[PDB]
């Protein structure tokens, strides 16, 4: 059932319980969460997001890191390698787009032809994940958007 | 005509 | 499970829901006064809102014992703190003609309605038509074929 | 207690057949063994299909081809479609080379083919006994990793605007 999760594809992943988790990977150094494996699209590559709530390279107990590796996935044989496609990151925030336009945290990179761990040490800093609704009902959206050709 | 229950 | 109702989303906003074995559920509704049928959770669009139809075969309200009475509810949804509030999107139920379309072009009930917005349950976390099909006219056509019936809800995607 | 959630993508199925060497030993022990891809819906509520193989051939393929069919099953939502089924169907056996010549045919449902009328009214599938020869499956890359990609695009309705 988790190759049941082909996309547009744009993957959203919530992270949960964010204070506790955020507590367990100052007290544990590289404490990384992983978001569920996706599809860029049906029968595509098979993408999974990585975060470090305190900080990677860089980050370490300043900011959130955001990473994108590729999966092996059932189709490989048929796919362009390398993986070549766009990647967006956005931390969302979670405001009412009724009342006030959310400001979302966002970058953009083409992928470099050489691994495919892949992304931003210094993402957002702590301070600045404070800001805003990021974090709201003690839980962070994670976005990775793929574009397809 | 719509309503509530 | 409930990551089965994740799965849940509308196409273009649409569910269809068949209720089967429509000939013994409706006499267990006639039975049981406050007997309600539950369409699975859906979600109008992958990161949207989670709706939910629920159907009375005997009617409920002012439809009770004479009418099939369909109602949608919002439900709490993962996403909910990144939708507009209140839910204002317009919802059009419809009860299928199971005719060929290859015969005639069949003729579906159909009602639209756009929400209230001073209902509670279209608030930041049902509604619907007590008298949505009589139990006389529900036999005419083939709304009720092979003992089933298909529900339509289409929640109309900005 | 299953999905339903089987749709084509978008109305094309793809299917692995791994374990194929192993596969086409048992196909050749027994005849009558055949492959049966998932069912899958061509669209949210749409038709259900099934595509079947033969990894070592039948009727006419037998012992030198591999065969490809594929069949109408009773779907929920048969009552809310145009019958008999007359969709194009297109298979393919997928040369897994890195972007490669797929093997392919096409074919429009026959309206007199008992199989492709509405379910509900014991027989039988349509399609290919010799949809490609043993010797040419080995050609280029059709097997790889001991696997086989068989797919089926069912061409979808067009949207009226």
């Amino acid at each position: 059932e988790e190759l049941s999760v082909g996309s547009d594809g744009v993957l959203i992943w919530k992270i949960g319980s964010y204070g506790r988790r955020l507590q367990e990977a100052k007290a544990k150094p590289n404490l990384e969460c992983f978001s569920p494996a996706f599809y860029t699209h049906k029968y595509g590559y098979k993408l999974q997001v990585s975060a470090f709530l305190n900080g990677n390279g860089s980050g370490e107990g300043t900011h959130l890191s955001l990473y994108i590796r590729v999966l092996p996935g059932a189709f490989d044989n048929l796919l362009e390698w390398p993986f070549a496609r766009r990647v967006t990151f956005s931390l969302l925030d979670q405001s009412d787009p009724g009342l006030a336009k959310p400001q979302h945290v966002t970058e953009t990179f083409h992928p470099d032809p050489n691994w495919k761990g892949f992304g931003y040490p210094k993402f957002i800093s702590h301070q600045d994940i404070r800001k805003r609704n990021y974090v709201r009902d003690d839980a962070v959206f994670i976005r990775a958007a793929v574009e397809l050709p | 005509r719509l309503r509530a229950r």
